[PDB]
């Protein structure tokens, strides 16, 4: 994934080899490690869909497919196939 | 989801297919006046036996 910023955050632009498989990306504040687990995960294209992946430190994901725990990332991805 | 395979919660397409194999039929015809055939029987009163 291409790692970007959107107003001083970290933004991950997404791509379709990454289903599945964890994010990481190195932060002044340590290492990062994302969750993604959007199921309309698709291809990189016109149709984006953007939004932010919430810092959870012990706690259960509720009503999310995204999440990280170190800090909050915005990511975006296509849903083409 | 992810508890079967899938990187996205939602819904997904499927399908399912299962070879039709017919055991017992019945069949409708129709009946043409035409190609009727009647049977007839000419026989002589002679009484013979």
């Amino acid at each position: 994934f291409h790692l970007t910023t959107r107003n001083g955050e970290p933004h991950m632009i997404v791509s379709r080899q990454e289903k599945g498989k964890s994010l990481l990306f190195k932060t002044e504040d340590g290492v990062n490690m994302c969750t993604l687990m959007a199921m309309d995960l698709g291809e990189l294209c016109e149709d984006t869909i953007t939004y932010k992946c919430p810092l959870l430190r012990q706690n259960e994901p509720e009503d999310i497919d995204c999440w990280c725990n170190s800090t909050s990332t915005w990511v975006t991805y296509g849903t083409c196939t | 989801g992810w508890g079967n395979g899938c990187g996205l919660f939602g819904k997904g397409g499927i399908v399912t297919c299962a070879m039709f194999r017919c055991k017992k039929n019945m069949e409708g015809k129709v009946v043409q006046p035409e190609n009727l055939e009647y049977t007839i029987v000419i026989t002589p009163h002679s009484g013979e036996e």
